[PDB]
């Protein structure tokens, strides 16, 4: 779980050659499903996503 | 059964009783030398350049709307100046009630808020 | 620059601190502050200017008496030689151990040893027993070993007390070990904070339960929770019965007793009917509703008790009826026992020398009761933080401890009675007999306290004025650190109010703002019942010196109660800690409240401490019963807010706050409205709630849920793990500092217990295996160490 | 002495007995032995009335200056939103939101059809 | 507005007693006042006696530390007032009749 | 409905369809006429004057204006007088006697007045348990289910004085209906009563008007274009007399057992179906009448109203099935 | 606890970079993002590993059961 | 989750019409002139009367709620979808709501426009005996915000006052499942055992 | 991201045959000792509802 | 129907209590049973079956 009450159960350990990969050539550590958001409205996670990437950069 | 250190008040000084005259009770701070004053208002007053407030606490000592609801009874020197009698005026021995009770007490001026320093964008 | 606080990783500062634990003081004072209600209250048992709560309590117990029955041989109603037993002085040693015989001199024991041996961390409890033959004629003293008393970590009876971080590490403790818990059989237990009724204030109660004491009973009552210097309390209740009667109800030895209120009045002082009348009615004599009940009350006491005309006679009456209930000795007159009932039970906060103060107060209650019945004032809500206070673990420990000493003194007497009935040869003046008697008495008080800490079971002969018998202690679960810290900031009302099928005790209320966190409560069944304080909320552990407040009050125009007979909501009754000082108008009452506040915060008036609660309650139309209630006691919820006339910190409680205009931000301050503003809104949240990033952008249940998840994560239970023998530990191997952080995360030293990691997260539908809140972890990420734990 | 229906002794402070319960023709203070002629304490009246809120009723409520009832119109529970009513086909419905069961699941939305009155909930 | 102070008495002259509302005492009744000089504060004790009642009174130790009391005689056909210092005593009336009534040490 | 088959349900109701010639104003009035009305509802204020041959109370009742309470409750000044004359005074004297009694029957002072661990689990901790559990049966019943399973006047005054214990005068505002006043004289020795309050209590019990079993009748909005009134309470026969306003042939009820008693088993069967369906319709749950008919046919299999409890089960021909039930 | 060997996402060795990164912040007085760049950590994947590492081990190491404190 | 600049203007313009709404509603429930000042002695006396009585407070709450709710519907009706930066089908948040995949128009609007009135069991937000709903509001405030009308939206965040009130609303359903839960199990057993 | 500890005794189980209880000769309760899985009253009713008498048998 | 033994111990179940313990023999071991040839597991989603 992220720090926004978005708790999830590991369904697969997905092979990295099988993951999606970015223009930056990175594969995601974790996938969370967009359908996990519109009912919970944890908009603070979306903010954390930008802030964290900008911080790492 | 006199307690330790008290002596009977021997020679009691005089108390001239009687639009007629009125009898008041007044509270002053214990630190105030009453023996040297002049003024007195009928709000605010200053005594020795320090400022106080006079309050009409009559409705606490008694009732404003109804008679005989007085907490206090006045005791004046009797016909010997060696004891006290209940002060009366009614030619009925109906005890005197205080016409007014005043409290001279301390006052403080609380600073106004400085909204310039305090209400900041 | 010279700005507002932006975020920092503090990489060098942190890593150096890891390597070089400070040799002077901990770097995270906020963390020590959070555990203060526990350490403080425990310390109160032995500190204070008066020997501490234990010594106060043992003084309150007094003597236990027995006679030997011997003759003298004369005419006589002699009962034999008298034995008076009491405890004179209590003491608690730090945990030592004389490894074996010769009492091979003592050596200190540190808690790590207790953890590793899986036993208890305990100090020797010593009682100075006074054994008095014939009222002083010959009295024996002996100090008794009453067992190993579990000691609170980091308290004034723990060996870690006053240790720098460096020294803690050298003694195998966590670098910033908070303490506040006990170690019992290797298990870390804490006494959790309870919410109880605010001290020494007569609440107006409307409660259905009151109607079921009889068909005559109405649902109107007055309830006051008086507490003694030793912190034990005694609750008094007034009931209004429909036929006009007003009964006084108290509790003793787990039974309830009823006495007509007029009888308790006429037993406190010499008094006349008119005096009682003036005390309740005051000037409001055209109030038909009032004068009628008062005639009922007075005429009813006469005609039920026509032979009681004296104050002495009334005391004798009570003494006769209660001498069995109160276990009086055969030498105690009816007159004495009467006084004893008053001292032990009636408005106990005002003390033995305050019979005149109990009188005025009891009158005040009766009027407020009549005020409630008439609808003149509204009832006080006991479920609102406004009328609550917090029973602390150390205080509770003290209360139970006082009871065990009381049982202890009774056991001695019990043993001597057995000797007497068996015909055994008894000489109270012989020390060999005193020691033979004590040999047969269970002196292991320490282990009884251990039982309490171990099981959470309250075992006592009075209910300690609490509504339940269990759930008092709990394991300080160390699942991770976030859960650990939470334990010490948790407060509930008790299992009693949990089975009750209303919502009101569970609702989040305005009167909690700044005191309880609006986020950090569990879902499921304890929802709303288990709460956590806001992180900046403090709890008083001492009584502030209010000895000089009466003179300040008098100088501000308060009419002294000793010569002022007033009553009812037409004017402002002025009280300090449940003692009536006098009377003023409402207008002046407000000015006094405001003046007192200004002077308090200015800090230049001696005898007037910042933390004084100024409970001014204005007149209103059918609102709360008015008056000026000042408090300076133990167990108070207090929080910092910013006072605008000066620009200083003020301290504020939940009782006063209800009428206070406190702006949330400096921008929102209105003229002629706000007197204070918050330091920052973050003051109203708990620790965990404060750590959730961008919480003001999540729907509330998510922020609520995060507090639950954070306490359930595999993180860092601690770092001194190799000296521990815990039942179960979970450990994340590699944590990271969060890039997105609350600044308070640094202030609570949270990097010392990494609780998670910075993942690269994609919000994508792609695998097909991630619907219904299922998630995906990268297989190579996993294989490279991501999230590994033990 | 007299405070309507209660008479206190002048000497000590005690409440004198109610004359009409004393066998003699005088009343004596059982406290200080003061004597009071029965003819002095006659036919004193007390007037009690029922409290304003004693008899709640449709009529008593109209005696109030503020609104004590709602008409049929103002009864619109909640805001309105575009959401086809499954029953009648209507475009608007009124709605409310709650969290049910646990703090883990998504919000529950309660709908009430604006025209046809059909009510339903949704967890999706 | 303004009031002139003719005289101010510093010596024991009159006293003030709070008994209760509507309080009076029989015609004859007479009260003996007593005074002790404790620090720079004046303590007072009152004792009165009539045929079947006693009267006692004390000065409140706590209030007299910060309150001073003064009785005033006012002349409204003048702007004048006459002040006399007076103690305020907390007082009770005791019935000689029932004062010493008492039950047995114990009804055993 | 299904578990207790109660004769005494918590909120019994009849629904009365009204004719078309009955306008909306006439309906509203009609509601007022069959609704229960307490004496307190028409009283504005009571003033009591007490004095001290004996101890006397003058009780003066000030009602709201005649036009106002007629309009509001459909109550006539005659009806109002009638209740005070008969059942009110009786009750008041009754209450008084009982209180005088109490003044003679003596507190006695020194005599005394004679799993939470799992309740502390959050929803995660609780589900950790439930997730592993292999249930023996359905859920055990909750605490609820366990608990369950001036000469016309001069003479009228004397008539009243001779039928009561303490009244010495009695008068009613026969002209304008704004007041009632009477005087109670109690024995001289009697110690003081809170008479105004005793009177308050009796007022809230005195019944001006009431149809047996009916409380309030109400006029709700025409649901589905069915113009209808709704009563708190059930009394079919009383409604049978209002043939002038309501179509008696279309009266329906909440109360399965009432319908059974008055209209028979087939009627009761239908009422069960509709009532169970009403339960689910309110939560927008759809359940086939095919199931409902079966459940209701079962419940009425003996011509009666049988619940699915011990009693209904007790009839079953199978002893092994009973043995495995309770 | 101790520096991870590889970046969780990149696969890129990162464990040789902790001691130097500290020396960069300390000695050369650089900011964090400049120092990360100088060690060759380009992808935010990899910058994250060193930027947010907590050398918790240095705490664990202070409790050594095999030496007389 | 973004509105266009055009849309954000629409939103704040309609929101500015809620400014007086609470006071208009107070004047209506207290039966005073529509233009009565918010600090008018009589208005405050009548509000205090309202505060003491559960039924009356109920009315004040229902009427005020109805008005502010109309404002809420205006904002949403105007901004979603016409004021959104991304439109369906590219806007995944909208697409999930419309297609029935996940969420609802309600949820989208609380993210993009405003939370709305916080409602507790039909009433609004509790009021202390002093007549204040929070330490920061004066006694008998008529601002809709002081009664838990939240103009903030999850996208741009909510004020501390709104946050606190919104905690109340969130906790409500959870408290209700804890206390007002009826079980249906015993009923099912008894039906099946007889109908088996 | 936070990794949540297991709170539950998750571990699966399978039984073909195994230890039975002395009185009923029915599969013991166990997992750690090859206990059987319970078909309780609710599952009985479901099996009757299907009309599947052999599955019930 | 037996006189409580040696005030303490708690009674030993008789035949009635054996048949009626908890839900009772009938419900716990006849209307429902533990069975052979079955398994239990946590479930996980799969779109590919
Ligand atoms: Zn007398
Ligand atoms: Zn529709
Ligand atoms: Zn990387």
């Amino acid at each position: 779980s992220s720090r926004h009450g978005q708790k999830g159960v590991c369904s697969r350990k997905w092979p990295t050659i099988d993951m999606p990969f970015s223009e930056t050539g990175i594969q995601p550590d974790i996938i969370i499903n967009p359908h996990a958001f519109p009912s919970r409205m944890t908009i603070g996670m979306f903010v954390e996503s930008l802030a964290g990437k900008a911080g790492a950069l | 059964s006199i307690p330790d250190g008290f002596k009977k008040c021997k020679h009691l000084k005089n108390f001239p009783l009687n639009k007629q005259q009125q009898v008041w009770l007044i509270k002053f701070p214990s630190n105030v030398d009453i023996s040297k004053l002049k003024s007195l208002p009928v709000t605010t007053m200053t005594i020795d350049k320090h400022d106080y407030k006079i309050m009409d606490d009559t409705d606490i000592e008694s009732s404003l709307t109804q008679d005989n609801l007085s907490n206090m009874t006045l005791l004046v020197p009797s016909e010997s100046k060696e004891s006290l009698k209940i002060a009366s005026t009614a030619k009925d021995n109906a005890p005197l009630q205080f016409d007014k009770v005043f409290s001279v007490s301390e006052t403080a001026k609380i600073p106004a808020i400085d909204y310039s320093k305090v209400r900041v964008p | 620059p010279g700005q507002a606080r932006t975020a920092d990783f503090r990489t060098l500062e942190r890593e150096s601190r890891f390597i070089n634990p400070p040799k002077d003081k901990s770097a995270f004072p906020l963390l020590q502050e959070a555990v203060q209600p526990h350490i403080g209250s425990f310390n109160a048992l032995t500190e204070g200017p008066d020997g501490g709560l234990l010594n106060l309590g043992v003084k309150d117990i007094g003597e236990k008496v027995i006679f030997d029955g011997k003759p003298l041989n004369s005419n006589s109603g002699y009962l034999g030689n008298k034995l008076s037993v009491s405890v004179e002085q209590v003491s608690i040693a730090k945990p030592m151990s004389n490894d074996g015989v010769s009492s091979a001199v003592e050596r200190k024991v540190y808690p790590s040893e207790s953890r590793q041996r899986l036993t208890s961390y305990r100090g020797k409890l010593l009682l100075k027993l006074k054994w008095s033959v014939n009222n002083g004629e010959e009295n024996l003293f002996e100090v008794r070993d009453c067992g190993g008393l579990p000691v609170m970590l980091q308290s004034n009876r723990c060996h870690l007390n006053k240790m720098s971080p460096y020294e803690l590490v050298q003694h195998k403790e966590e670098s910033d070990e908070i303490g506040g818990y006990f170690i019992v059989n290797g298990i870390e237990k804490l006494i959790r904070m309870l919410i109880v009724q605010r001290r020494n204030h007569p609440m107006a109660i409307i409660r259905p339960s009151f109607a079921n004491r009889g068909a005559s009973y109405s649902h109107y009552g007055i309830q006051i929770r008086s507490v003694r210097p030793d912190q034990t309390s005694q609750t008094n209740v007034l009931h209004y019965l429909n036929d006009g009667q007003v009964t006084f109800r108290f509790s003793w030895r787990k039974n309830e007793y009823l006495v007509p209120v007029v009888m308790i009045l006429k037993a406190l002082c010499h008094t006349s009917d008119r005096e009682i009348f003036d005390g309740i009615i005051g000037n409001d004599v055209k109030d038909s509703f009032l004068t009628d009940r008062l005639e009922l009350l007075l005429r009813g006491f006469k005609k039920r008790y026509p032979h009681l005309q004296n104050r002495t006679q009334v005391l004798q009456y009570l003494g006769d009826k209660f001498r069995v209930v109160f276990q009086a000795s055969p030498d105690q007159s009816d007159l004495e026992v009467g006084q004893e009932v008053l001292d032990r039970i009636v408005l106990v906060h005002l003390g033995k020398d305050g019979s005149q103060d109990k009188f005025r107060m009891l009158l005040f209650m009766i009027r407020k009761l009549y005020s409630l019945v008439a609808g003149e004032c509204s009832p006080d809500n006991p479920d609102a933080t406004q009328h609550q206070e917090v029973l602390l673990g150390g205080f509770l420990y003290g209360m139970i401890l006082k009871e065990k000493i009381d049982e202890y003194l009774q056991n001695i007497i019990a043993q001597v009675r057995m000797d007497i009935n068996r015909g055994m040869a008894i000489n109270f003046k012989d020390k060999r007999y005193m020691s033979r008697v004590l040999m047969r008495v269970n002196e292991n008080i320490g282990s009884k306290m251990q039982y309490f800490l171990s099981t959470g079971n309250l075992v006592s002969q009075s209910g300690l004025d609490l509504q339940q018998v269990s759930g008092y202690t709990v394991v300080a679960e160390k699942i991770n650190f976030y859960r650990f810290i939470s334990h010490f900031r948790m407060v509930h009302r008790g299992s009693f109010f949990a089975q009750l099928k209303t919502t009101t005790v569970r609702k989040l209320l305005p009167e909690s703002w700044g005191f309880l966190c609006p986020v950090h409560t569990p879902d499921g069944s304890p929802c709303g019942l288990l709460n956590h304080f806001a992180h900046k909320c403090r709890i008083s552990t001492q009584q502030s010196d209010v000895s000089r407040i009466p003179s300040i009050l008098y100088s501000l125009g308060v009419a002294p109660a000793s010569h002022t007979f007033a009553a009812g909501p037409s004017l402002c009754c002025v009280q300090i800690d449940g003692k009536i000082i006098g009377w003023v108008s409402h207008e002046q009452g407000k000015i006094i409240a405001d003046t007192l506040r200004y002077w308090k915060v200015e800090g230049k008036t001696p005898g007037l401490p910042i933390d004084l609660e100024i409970g001014y309650v204005p007149p209103s139309t059918r609102g709360q019963y008015p008056g000026l209630y000042l408090f300076g006691g133990h167990s108070r919820m207090l929080r910092p807010v910013r006072y605008l006339p000066l620009d200083k910190e003020d301290i504020v409680g939940p009782f006063e706050q209800v009428y206070m205009n406190i702006a949330v931000t400096p921008q929102e301050i209105q003229n002629n409205v706000h007197t204070h503003v918050e330091f920052t809104p973050t003051n109203i949240l708990s620790i965990l709630a404060n750590l959730t990033p961008f919480s003001d952008f999540n729907q509330s249940p998510r922020n609520m849920y995060q507090c639950q998840m954070g306490k359930q994560t595999m993180g860092t239970p601690g770092v001194a793990l190799c000296h521990r023998s815990d039942n179960k530990l979970y450990r994340l191997q590699t944590g990271q500092t969060p890039i997105v952080k609350a600044n308070l995360y640094d202030d609570y030293g949270m990097d010392n217990f990494p609780n998670g990691f910075n993942a690269v997260v994609a919000v994508i539908s792609y695998t097909g295996y991630d619907m219904d809140d299922a998630m995906i972890i990268n297989k190579s990420a996993d294989e490279r160490g991501f999230g590994y734990g033990t | 002495s007299v405070v309507g229906s209660l008479i206190f002794c002048l000497d000590c402070g005690d409440l004198l007995e109610n004359p009409n319960a004393v066998l003699g023709s005088n009343v004596e203070c059982s406290q200080c032995k003061a004597i009071y002629p029965k003819s002095q304490f006659s036919n004193l009246k007390v007037v009690t009335t029922t409290a304003d809120d004693a008899f709640p009723s449709s009529l008593r409520a109209k005696k109030s200056v503020v609104k004590t009832s709602l008409k049929k119109n103002e009864l619109k529970d909640g805001a309105t939103i575009k959401e086809k009513c499954p029953q009648c086909g209507n475009e608007e419905m009124n709605y409310h939101t709650l969290q049910l069961r646990s703090a883990d699941e998504g919000a529950t939305v309660f709908y009430t059809c604006t025209s046809c009155g059909y009510k339903f909930r949704t967890n999706n | 507005s303004e009031i002139e102070i003719e005289s101010v008495q510093d010596q024991p002259s009159v006293a003030v007693g709070s008994f209760f509302k509507g309080f009076r005492a029989p015609s004859d009744t007479t009260f003996d006042l007593y005074k002790k000089k404790k620090s720079e504060k004046d303590e007072f004790v009152l004792h009165g006696e009539n045929e079947r009642l006693e009267y006692e009174g004390y000065t409140d130790s706590s209030s007299q530390a910060s309150n001073q009391y003064v009785v005033g005689l006012f002349n409204p056909e003048k702007k004048s007032i006459q002040l006399y210092k007076a103690p305020v005593l907390v007082s009770k009336v005791v019935s000689k009749s029932s004062k010493n009534l008492r039950g047995p040490k114990i009804k055993s | 409905i299904v578990m207790t088959a109660s004769a005494a349900i918590k909120t019994p109701q009849m629904t009365l369809p009204i004719w078309n010639d009955v306008s909306d104003e006439q309906a509203d009035t009609f509601c007022k006429s069959i609704s229960k009305v307490l004496l307190s509802e028409v009283i504005d204020k009571v003033i009591v004057t007490e004095t001290t041959a004996a101890r006397s109370y003058v009780i003066h009742m000030r009602f709201f204006d005649n036009n106002e309470y007629s309009e509001e409750y459909d109550v006539s000044k005659e009806e109002l007088q009638n209740v005070i004359s008969n059942q009110f005074i009786h009750l008041l004297e009754a209450a008084i006697v009982k209180e005088i009694k109490k003044q003679k029957r003596t507190p006695d002072i020194g005599v005394a007045v004679p799993n939470s661990k799992r309740l502390e689990e959050d929803n995660d901790e609780e589900q950790s348990h439930k997730k592993t559990k292999q249930a023996v049966s359905y859920d055990e019943p909750d605490e609820d289910e366990i608990e369950t399973m001036n000469k016309v006047q001069r003479d009228r005054q004397s008539a009243i004085i001779s039928h009561h214990r303490f009244i010495t005068k009695y008068n009613f505002d026969d002209e304008s209906g704004k007041w009632c006043e009477f005087k109670l004289e109690l024995a001289a020795d009697t110690e003081k009563l809170l008479m105004v309050n005793i009177v308050e209590e009796i007022c809230r019990k005195s019944i001006i008007r009431q149809i047996p079993h009916i409380d309030r009748c109400v006029h709700p909005e025409p649901e589905n274009g069915k113009r209808v009134l709704v009563t708190e309470g059930v009394n079919f026969q009383a409604m049978w007399d209002q043939e002038a306003f309501i179509d008696v042939d279309g009266i329906t009820s909440n109360d399965v057992a009432a319908v059974l008693k008055t209209y028979g088993v087939e009627a009761a069967r239908n009422t069960i179906v509709n009532e169970i369906n009403n339960v689910f319709s309110r939560y927008a749950i759809s359940v086939s009448f095919r199931h409902l008919d079966l459940i209701a046919d079962m419940m009425t299999r003996q011509g009666t109203y049988l619940a699915f409890n011990r009693q209904g089960m007790e009839t079953s021909t199978s002893s092994f099935m009973k043995m495995s039930y309770e | 606890m101790i520096v991870p060997v590889r970046c969780f996402s990149c696969g890129k060795v990162v464990g040789d970079k902790w001691e130097s990164y500290l020396n960069l912040l300390q000695e050369d007085e650089l900011d964090e993002g400049t120092a990360l760049s100088r060690l060759g950590l380009k992808r935010y994947c990899c910058r994250r590993m060193i930027l947010t590492h907590v050398d918790l081990i240095e705490k664990f190491l202070r409790y050594n059961p095999l030496e007389k404190r | 989750l973004r509105l266009t600049a055009e849309g954000n203007k629409w939103r704040t313009d309609i929101l500015k019409t809620s400014v007086d709404t609470g006071r208009e509603a107070a004047a209506e429930v207290t039966n005073l002139d529509k233009d009565t000042p918010a600090d008018d002695p009589e208005l405050l006396k009548r509000l205090q009367e309202i505060l003491r009585d559960n039924n009356k407070s109920g009315i004040l709450d229902a009427v005020t709620s109805s008005k502010v709710n109309a404002i809420t519907s205006q904002v949403v009706s105007k901004c979603v979808p016409d004021g959104t930066m991304k439109k369906f089908p590219c806007n995944s948040m909208q697409a999930m709501a419309l297609s029935g995949a996940k969420g609802s128009n309600v949820n989208v609007s609380q993210i993009m426009c405003l939370l709305g009135q916080q409602a507790l069991e039909g009433r609004r937000v509790p009021v202390m005996v002093s007549g204040k709903t929070l330490p920061s509001f004066k006694p008998y405030e008529t601002d809709a915000m002081a009664g838990g009308y939240v103009k903030g939206r999850f996208y741009s965040g909510i004020k501390p006052q709104e946050y606190y009130f919104h905690c109340m609303a969130g906790r409500e359903g959870l408290i209700d499942t804890a206390v007002k839960t009826s079980r249906s199990g015993y009923l099912q057993r008894c039906l099946t055992k007889q109908l088996e | 991201y936070q990794r949540l500890r297991h709170m539950v005794n998750d571990k699966f189980q399978v039984r073909s045959t195994g230890p039975v209880n002395s009185l009923t000769m029915q599969p013991v309760k166990g997992r750690k000792r090859h206990g059987g899985i319970r078909v309780g009253e609710m599952e009985r009713d479901a099996l009757i509802g299907h009309g599947t008498s052999f599955l019930l048998q | 129907k037996a006189q409580g033994r040696t005030s303490g111990k708690v009674p030993i179940p008789g035949v009635k209590q054996a048949l009626e313990k908890k839900e009772g023999l009938f419900r716990k071991h006849m209307m429902g049973k533990r069975v052979n040839y079955a398994a239990r597991s946590v479930i996980s989603p799969d779109p590919n079956i």
